[PDB]
RNA sequence: CUUCAAGGGCGGGGAGCCAUGUGGACACGACCCGAAUCCGGACGAUCUACGCAUGGACAAGAUGAAGCGUGCCGAAAGGCACGUGGAAGUCUGUUAGAGUUGGUGUCCUACAAUACCCUCUCGUGAUCUAUGUGUAGGGGUGAAAGGCCCAUCGAGUCCGGCAACAGCUGGUUCCAAUCGAAACAUGUCGAAGCAUGACCUCCGCCGAGGUAGUCUGUGAGGUAGAGCGACCGAUUGGU
RNA sequence: UUGAGGCGCCCAAAAUGAUCGGGACUCAAAUCCACCACCGAGACCUGUCCGUACCACUCAUACUGGUAAUCGAGUAGAUUGGCGCUCUAAUUGGAUGGAAGCAGGGGCGAGAGCUCCUGUGGACCGAUUAGUGACGAAAAUCCUGGCCAUAGUAGCAGCGAUAGUCGGGUGAGAACCCCGACGGCCUAAUGGAUAAGGGUUCCUCAGCACUGCUGAUCAGCUGAGGGUUAGCCGGUCCUAAGUCUCACCGCAACUCGACUGAGACGAAAUGGGAAACAGGUUAAUAUUCCUGUGCCAUCAUGCAGUGAAAGUUGACGCCCUGGGGUCGAUCACGCCGGGCAUCGCCCGGUCGAACCGUCCAACUCCGUGGAAGCCGUAAUGGCAGGAAGCGGACGAACGGCGGCAUAGGGAAACGUGAUUCAACCUGGGGCCCAUGAAAAGACGAGCAUGAUGUCCGUACCGAGAACCGACACAGGUGUCCAUGGCGGCGAAAGCCAAGGCCUGUCGGGAGCAACCAACGUUAGGGAAUUCGGCAAGUUAGUCCCGUACCUUCGGAAGAAGGGAUGCCUGCUCCGGAACGGAGCAGGUCGCAGUGACUCGGAAGCUCGGACUGUCUAGUAACAACAUAGGUGACCGCAAAUCCGCAAGGACUCGUACGGUCACUGAAUCCUGCCCAGUGCAGGUAUCUGAACACCUCGUACAAGAGGACGAAGGACCUGUCAACGGCGGGGGUCUUAAGGUAGCGUAGUACCUUGCCGCAUCAGUAGCGGCUUGCAUGAAUGGAUUAACCAGAGCUUCACUGUCCCAACGUUGGGCCCGGUGAACUGUACAUUCCAGUGCGGAGUCUGGAGACACCCAGGGGGAAGCAAAGACCCUAUGGAGCUUUACUGCAGGCUGUCGCUGAGGACUCUCACUCCGGGAGGAGGACACCGAUAGCCGGGCAGUUUGACUGGGGCGGUACGCGCUCGAAAAGAUAUCGAGCGCGCCCUAUGGUCAUCUCAGCCGGGGACCCGGCGAAGAGUGCAAGAGCAAAAGAUGACUUGACAGUGUUCUUCCCAACGAGGAACGCUGACGCGAAAGCGUGGUCUAGCGAACCAAUUAGCCUGCUUGAUGCGGGCAAUUGAUGACAGAAAAGCUACCCUAGGGAUAACAGAGUCGUCACUCGCAAGAGCACAUAUCGACCGAGUGGCUUGCUACCUCGAUGUCGGUUCCCUCCAUCCUGCCCGUGCAGAAGCGGGCAAGGGUGAGGUUGUUCGCCUAUUAAAGGAGGUCGUGAGCUGGGUUUAGACCGUCGUGAGACAGGUCGGCUGCUAUCUACUGGGUGUGUAGGUGUCUGACAAGAACGACCGUAUAGUACGAGAGGAACUACGGUUGGUGGCCACUGGUGUACCGGUUGUUCGAGAGAGCACGUGCCGGGUAGCC
């Protein structure tokens, strides 16, 4: 939810 | 949105209250049936936390010990007087009627007997100008001509501690300490720096008010911010 | 009934009412589950934010402000030198304590639902900290990041309203026989949906024709092709 | 010579392994013309049966017979007969001679299902008929339970706390329970005392089923007992912030609510406070019990005393500092006890309270004295208003001294002095825009004796096992011990006591492999690495010398740079002295003297923010927030601002030097112009402006209509920009007010852009400087600039270095084997795959081939679009929420008029209600204000919502959203696209209607007007698109007329077929008319566009109707006309979200795949042209034909219950359209150097500077430094610079939220490998007892590629300049395999030096992180 999974 | 800061204020919570429990004395003129025979001796000179100015302790003839809004030049030993016949010297309190015109006065009553209302901050002073069987004209420190009952009592001299505003605070820490002795929330965040939800000026991609800063007097609390009922703004013209 | 008038609308030569099974419709939870809400009353400041009350904490060293002193110079104002003094949101500092920059290291079914190691910042102040106390949910608190208010925050938590609503995804349990589609038209805040038609099926009625094929006859037609000294408009040249 | 045909050839390049399905085929197993015989479906024929339909018989849908060439497939769905389950009823049965259920098995039915046998079971169970219903499961990431694989697998290692070993004890059993020894670990804690919290965890005995990361005899576990003793320690009492209760008031009301009054509560470490010490004692308590001794309070008695309440105390901030002084620590010497054994050292002890008595320095004061310059301090200071000195009053310690004490304690001695001095005592100075509690209580206020002193707490833990965190959790959690020794500045490191511990609790084994975590050392080079020096390294302590620019004069600054540094001998100086400090001379060891440890790398340029400070608890610490400072606004306090529904409240114990509301953000130089719009405010003749009252009309009243007056507000006018904001185009004004001033400028703002020039580098999308026309800089939306400051962004230099060339060796913990313990993730099924193909276009399973004996160990992770998450992106839904606004609608609030309270005599007086000030007397105010009610205005402060659809995704654009014409449309009708051409939302009283008269365009001839004749089927005209119609007219002229009429229909259309409204049209009727002789024509315009529901209102004519009833008023209704919804079959309606949320969609976009190939790349055909002549050495237009699948674009097939991004990296395979290398052809080929082409993929194709870049630019090397495919190969491999979350800034846009195909700083990389795959290693089976040696089907290789030099030769060639070759040699580079004599690295084997500390010294050792550091280094590995 912040780009790369899950950053 | 959410109530703006000015709205949390009214609720009178801790953060917004003055540390009253740390205040010394509700400075108010003494009462005298009449005669004026009252007078006491200055016993000490203390620091008044509520006004960041000195106040004088006094013991009266009828053994009454109370703190007094001290004018300048009042030292220990001095003898003050409070009454219609009180002498016309600095420190004495008497009805404007008995005070000679042109004399600097402080701690003036609005209604006779209220114990003083006007001119009580560091170094300020009112000015008795006109006498009358009816009205005593006093020029308050704001420069306004106030029409008062010649029966309103007032102290002769200017308030002590004058010139306190001449030295800058220099550092946040000095404000901090002073602020902590008043009924005020500090520091201050500008609306423009908040979210739209928190203040009418909040939001945007950059910081700026979203409307003209001058608000109508008839505006509801929650929306009345910025320049309240400004008759004009700026320094020009 | 409308109506000078006329013409139209509705109705008329006795079949209903009740019961039982069953098909279907509407309201209700309405075949079942499925989600983000919204509203009410309550319970939370043992976490955390801010304030207040009462206590506690900061090895050691560095720099050396004002003030003061002695000496020299000066008419004086003062100046210079040395010393004294010990100021500071001051410096160094894994003192205690507080913080959390990099390693994008270790860990990542962890020791741990935020840890470990090294590195790094502050460390007499707008300081750090214990305990007590205040502020409560469209409300607090906020040096403001929509941060925080007990692993919960662009509106906490609990229970209730509540079986919320959805045209959206998923699922809906025994055997056989007959018939057997529509993926289209009209309307629609309608296009992931409906309604009305087309089309599928079932029932009652009617009672002798029907017409998917071919031929012929009486009619409708300007597409292919063709052609333009037949319109029209394009489109070569020569005497 | 030429025409035609058949087959073939050339043209003809692609990525793991070639293909026609394969093998393979050549007078065919190819192709073409004929021909022959066969194979081959469930089709067709045929036997029997079944169902369905129909016929005959029949009550029958029971039989029996018959017909089907014209019956037999089927999703959704309609219809119908039947099977099974529960319980009820009727009728009727079975069961202990064995019911139901269950397991295995037999028979029947198409089947649901029925039934029988056997075993089990041991008490119920059916059938038929009619009923009944919480009646049938393979599915829902379905629910609950159980279970398998996973797997004897991960974890029981990682933490600066690496901990044990040998004997022995107990025991059934011992690695971990106990004793000893040896060895270690903890030092503000791993020790001691405690708060909270826990709550019996404490002690004892007995145990091991549970718990304990293994075991256990042990235990915080199980069981049973036991254990906490107070006048003098806490609680209790007091009061703090503040809380509650009652009263009062409010509220519809309360368990609600502010004030006021009274009362109570509110502190156990850590606020205030009457009083206790020492020893002894238990398994467990202890200032509690016991012994000794002491003290306090109250009361009683007695004596004294009449004092007695004023005052003092309780009782207080921050910084600096002196004096007094105890413990401790250390020094000297004596005594007691121990240790050591070459010396003479080293360790421990040497005690003793509360209390009672007594002493008193500081401070203050008194007398004396009499200083005119002295006294005094660390410092400040002091004085004729009386200094020193002297004398004296008051007056301190938890201190000294005496007692206490032939008490206690010690085996003994049972000391004395000193220094520095925590505790404790007492002074001096400095700071505040900060002023640093209160109350109870004590004192003041004697003494003796006696009595009384209850109630509650008291165990234990207090943490890497007793607390919170689900756990015996590496996390979190307050106070006191801060004075143990060496060390040193130190509460620092390191080492060591006291005390604690070996429980940060699983072990055993392999020189112990790969691989991984922490880490040491690496030669030469030295940032070449990389986004970036990330990571690591360098430096370092103290003293001396010395120190730039700049600067706010403080600073910069430890700038920088240089030197010194140990031990030993003897000394000097400072001081009272230290076991304090500063130096001198001489001697002397090492590679090294802050020898370990502790311990800065340095310099410069630019950007930002002034500074310290604040922040996203859990990806952002920043430039963001704050700040002082600057400015503006509001307000005289019965205020401004703000909270409450009210009663009431904060600000405020406050008062303009105040405090509220905002903006800007230290200093420095400055801050231009604009008031047009918007906002705020002031004014206002006039205009506009509600309700009440008032006037008129209306109504026996009323509704209602109008008038007059007119508040705030608006119009209008003015003021105002440090108020929102603005500062251009054009010319030598225009919009809309002004038209960019100082400055700054390619900016964190500049698209073009890597701008141009310079610096710097071999090379510099970087950085800096200058220029600068600025896509789209600029003045408190602050501009410029700036010393200091900074875990902030960029860049340069010296130093340094395993970041890199290029890796090696080593150390510790794992890893691996063994004992014990023992999970989870995941699983439709099958599964030894590979190359291709196919398929919903991204297959282990389909198709064809190839390969393939089974099982097991280890590995790194290629594939299973691996595991994990119902995609956050995108669209969609008449979904959600937060936010905005001049969106829609409302609600608070403010302003204002009016009514009530409310009174006397469009302006005015008064006092009596009411308000306010005042203790009161009384003063101010006053019918106002407040309050209740209403009206107008302002009113995102707040609430609810809306903000449409179509669409080669969506948005923007458009409207193909209601209509008409031609074409599309395939000669009936119907027919789509954001298909092609293009129109309609009217106009017309004549441009309608009829009748009469008449014939038009155009051309020709005669006197572009008019007139005459002729030709003239239609090209004219007919209102408007288009298409169609029309000539004695539908056109023209003239005249007359109003049918553009009322009423009501039929039919078609709208909507083909085929339902659907309004609307339209065609054709009638009835009535009334116009014109004409009349037939007849006129239901508007020649035909097809010109249109609008319900409700509501107005309007037309007549009638019906309103609650017992008459009259009047005012309503309700039948018929119809008009008013608009163009989103046109009708809602009243704006946005943002990156803070986001949900339902879904591959129904729809981004990425990748797939199709296409316009684009892109490459080729070919023709060959104009030029190349001095010469197309074809070379270059080569136009046009034409193609191949590829790298670019772009298109499409929307695949995936939205996720197939992880770009670039880079590492590692493997491939393609040829070939850059180099080999072999060749041509040449505008003399040679040398080239230019072009051919075969050819074996090998090679490298290193760097800017940039995240791919791309590209640049430098130097080179034989050359080719291009491309592999999910734009490669995130269960890495990296994370860019795109693209949450924070922030700038520019632009926007009213605003906020946006951007703009820029910029910051910003968390998950998983234990089941299968398959490969690299290597084993165990089995097959060939069918053994040893040794071979063979070689096939398999792999690049095992070798390339360059320089010499001789050839200064030769051939050439005018010369210049300048080869074959061959033979030497060497280099890259790659490859192996090896260690040599060189080099390592080498925590080893030997030595040496710092700190401990064992007394010596000797000899331990620790300093897994070597303290330093120096050398064998084998082995490299
Ligand atoms: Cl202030
Ligand atoms: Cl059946
Ligand atoms: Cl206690
Ligand atoms: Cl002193
Ligand atoms: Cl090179
Ligand atoms: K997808
Ligand atoms: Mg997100
Ligand atoms: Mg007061
Ligand atoms: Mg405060
Ligand atoms: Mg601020
Ligand atoms: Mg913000
Ligand atoms: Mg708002
Ligand atoms: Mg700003
Ligand atoms: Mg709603
Ligand atoms: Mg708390
Ligand atoms: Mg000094
Ligand atoms: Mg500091
Ligand atoms: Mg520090
Ligand atoms: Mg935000
Ligand atoms: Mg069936
Ligand atoms: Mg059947
Ligand atoms: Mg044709
Ligand atoms: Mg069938
Ligand atoms: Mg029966
Ligand atoms: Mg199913
Ligand atoms: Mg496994
Ligand atoms: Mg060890
Ligand atoms: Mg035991
Ligand atoms: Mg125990
Ligand atoms: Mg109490
Ligand atoms: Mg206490
Ligand atoms: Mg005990
Ligand atoms: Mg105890
Ligand atoms: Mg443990
Ligand atoms: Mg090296
Ligand atoms: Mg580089
Ligand atoms: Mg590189
Ligand atoms: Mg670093
Ligand atoms: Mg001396
Ligand atoms: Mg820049
Ligand atoms: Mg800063
Ligand atoms: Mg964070
Ligand atoms: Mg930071
Ligand atoms: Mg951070
Ligand atoms: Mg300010
Ligand atoms: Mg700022
Ligand atoms: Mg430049
Ligand atoms: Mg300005
Ligand atoms: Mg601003
Ligand atoms: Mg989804
Ligand atoms: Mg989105
Ligand atoms: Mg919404
Ligand atoms: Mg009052
Ligand atoms: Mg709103
Ligand atoms: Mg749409
Ligand atoms: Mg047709
Ligand atoms: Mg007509
Ligand atoms: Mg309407
Ligand atoms: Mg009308
Ligand atoms: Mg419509
Ligand atoms: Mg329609
Ligand atoms: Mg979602
Ligand atoms: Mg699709
Ligand atoms: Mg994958
Ligand atoms: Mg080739
Ligand atoms: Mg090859
Ligand atoms: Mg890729
Ligand atoms: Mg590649
Ligand atoms: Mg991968
Ligand atoms: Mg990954
Ligand atoms: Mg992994
Ligand atoms: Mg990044
Ligand atoms: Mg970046
Ligand atoms: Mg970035
Ligand atoms: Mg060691
Ligand atoms: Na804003
Ligand atoms: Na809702
Ligand atoms: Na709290
Ligand atoms: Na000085
Ligand atoms: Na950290
Ligand atoms: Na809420
Ligand atoms: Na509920
Ligand atoms: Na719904
Ligand atoms: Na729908
Ligand atoms: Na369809
Ligand atoms: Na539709
Ligand atoms: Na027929
Ligand atoms: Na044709
Ligand atoms: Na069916
Ligand atoms: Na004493
Ligand atoms: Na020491
Ligand atoms: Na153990
Ligand atoms: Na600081
Ligand atoms: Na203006
Ligand atoms: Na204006
Ligand atoms: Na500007
Ligand atoms: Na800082
Ligand atoms: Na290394
Ligand atoms: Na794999
Ligand atoms: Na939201
Ligand atoms: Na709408
Ligand atoms: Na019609
Ligand atoms: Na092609
Ligand atoms: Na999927
Ligand atoms: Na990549
Ligand atoms: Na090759
Ligand atoms: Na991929
Ligand atoms: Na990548
Ligand atoms: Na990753």
């Amino acid at each position: 939810x912040t780009x790369p999974f899950x950053x | 949105g959410r109530r703006i800061q000015g709205q949390r204020r009214g609720r009178g919570t801790s953060t917004f209250r003055a540390p009253s429990h740390r205040y010394k004395a509700d400075l108010e003129h003494r009462k005298v049936e009449d005669g004026d025979v009252i007078a006491g001796t200055v016993v000490d000179i203390e620091h008044d936390p509520a006004r960041s100015a000195p106040v004088a302790a006094v013991e009266f003839e009828d053994g009454d010990r109370r703190l007094i809004l001290a004018p300048e030049g009042v030292g220990v030993g001095d003898e003050l007087q409070v009454g219609v016949s009180a002498e016309i010297a600095p420190g004495n309190t008497l009805p404007l009627a008995e005070i000679p015109e042109g004399v600097p006065v402080c701690n003036v009553e609005s209604s006779p007997g209220d114990g003083g209302k006007f001119a009580r901050a560091s170094g300020v002073n009112a000015q008795l100008l006109t006498h009358d069987r009816n009205v005593a004209v006093v020029k308050l420190p704001s420069g306004e001509m106030k029409r008062l009952d010649p029966q309103c009592r007032a102290t002769i001299g200017v308030v002590a501690g004058g010139g306190r505003t001449d030295k800058p605070f220099v550092k946040a820490g000095n404000k901090h300490h002073k602020m902590k002795a008043r009924g005020t929330k500090w520091p201050n965040v500008r609306g423009v720096a908040m979210n739209a939800v928190d203040h009418p000026f909040g939001g945007g991609g950059r910081q700026h008010p979203g409307k003209p800063k001058s608000i109508s007097r008839n505006a509801p609390p929650g929306r009345k911010v910025g320049d309240i009922a400004s008759k004009r703004t700026g320094r020009g013209g």
